[PDB]
């Protein structure tokens, strides 16, 4: 699965 | 600490260099020590010690799980189960370190919604990393869903939906669902009401945070069609 | 040695593992292990010392010559120059560790060609890692250059031209003299008459030594394109 | 200028 990125 | 003698500034700066030059090991390092100097984190600096130590973190999760898999299929010397543990002990020492940055004192003194989101969100991320290699586990997993589920409560109650820090939170508690806690509808339930929620808001947003929100839409899409 | 306690078998076994999980740092330092255990090395032994370094330093060298860069750009505080310096001793601490090791005794117990060529020839690459970046210079110039004339001189004698281990030295000290030497003409002299030599051997191959040696010639052909 | 692979 996908998860977030570190950087938002 | 080791980085107790340089001053904050010259910490960032150098946690900066360090990505350029793609030493993520150093860009945490420096990135505690900014942490260490005791004054709150900017939106930046956040972004920054959440690359540094998500890159680091994500090296030791690809290894552990290259040697996990030839660990089990040794299992279908002892050599192969100490290495994968050395890797593992290192790899908790990781999340250890950053939820102990976040118990001392980063949540505590985060107010915004935007930083304890943040920082409740990362404290999940990294109880959920220890519960992937953990065998203490269903301690781990409450732990991990209570982070998630407080950063939630308050992202629904403070940030609209298209919010990049409220859609990375809700990406990765699906995540959660579906990879460690057994509950693969409620990830698809989240997942979907995010991303139908964060379509009708779209509307509100400018060129360049509706390239922002779009992009983790996208992510939460595509583990739509992955576990559909 | 923090490997003392280990079985040299077992640090054979867990360099290989670390390769699988792209752990170059923990591979280098179990063959330092294994090394320090005394006996002389297999050519799959030499062959995972070399990987394990040349990665290790190849990271260093990429965040060396991105900082430099930057360093250069700035000079057309002094954190920049603090963090190059920071990564530059570190990778001159790898070379001193490898070329430590060459003297110690790797090199002294080599007789055969393919094992004292493989040496001489690395003997000579981490002279010229540590020349990138000097500025003693001359010094390590010619530490390098000796090393690579050592090992050029044995493998004309011993070894055929199509060699792997021959054409990667010969490949290696036209690198040095274009880019280290300055001695661009030397650089394209070496690379085209080993080039057409390998050529003119390939006939005597077997289809997998053929590919072996092939894929060595590509590289000294790429390089006289982007020197000619 | 591209150099030799490690294992040979
Ligand atoms: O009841 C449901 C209906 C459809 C569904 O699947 C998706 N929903 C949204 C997107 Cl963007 C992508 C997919 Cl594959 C999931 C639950
Ligand atoms: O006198 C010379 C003549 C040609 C030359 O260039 C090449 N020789 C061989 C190859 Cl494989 C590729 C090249 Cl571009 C270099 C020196
Ligand atoms: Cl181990
Ligand atoms: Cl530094
Ligand atoms: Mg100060
Ligand atoms: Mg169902
Ligand atoms: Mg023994
Ligand atoms: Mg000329």
């Amino acid at each position: 699965s996908h998860s977030s990125p570190a950087s938002l | 600490g080791a980085m107790g003698s340089m001053e904050r500034a010259s910490l960032i700066q150098k946690a900066k260099l360090a990505e350029q030059a793609e030493r993520y090991e150093d860009m945490a390092a420096f990135m505690k020590g900014a942490v260490e100097k005791g004054e709150e984190l900017s939106c930046e600096e956040r972004n920054l010690l959440s690359v540094a130590y998500k890159n680091v973190v994500g090296g030791q999760r690809a290894a552990w799980r290259v040697l996990s898999s030839i660990e089990q299929k040794s299992n279908e010397g002892p050599e192969v189960r100490e290495y994968r543990e050395k890797v593992e002990t290192e790899l908790q020492g990781v999340c250890d370190t950053v939820l102990g940055l976040l118990d001392s004192h980063l949540i505590k003194e985060a107010g915004d919604a935007e930083s304890r989101v943040f920082y409740l969100k990362m404290k999940g991320d990294y109880y959920r990393y220890l519960a992937e290699v953990a065998t203490d586990k269903k301690r781990i997993i409450d732990s991990a869903r209570s982070a998630y589920q407080e950063a939630m409560d308050i992202s629904k109650k403070e940030m609209p939906p298209t919010n990049p820090i409220r859609l990375g939170l809700a990406l990765n508690f699906s995540v959660f669902h579906y990879e460690i806690a057994n509950s693969p509808e409620e990830a698809i339930s989240l997942a979907k009401t995010t991303f139908d929620e964060a379509m009708a808001d779209l509307h509100t947003l400018s060129e360049d945070s509706y390239k922002d929100s779009t992009l983790i839409m996208q992510l939460l899409r595509d583990n739509l069609t992955l576990w559909t």
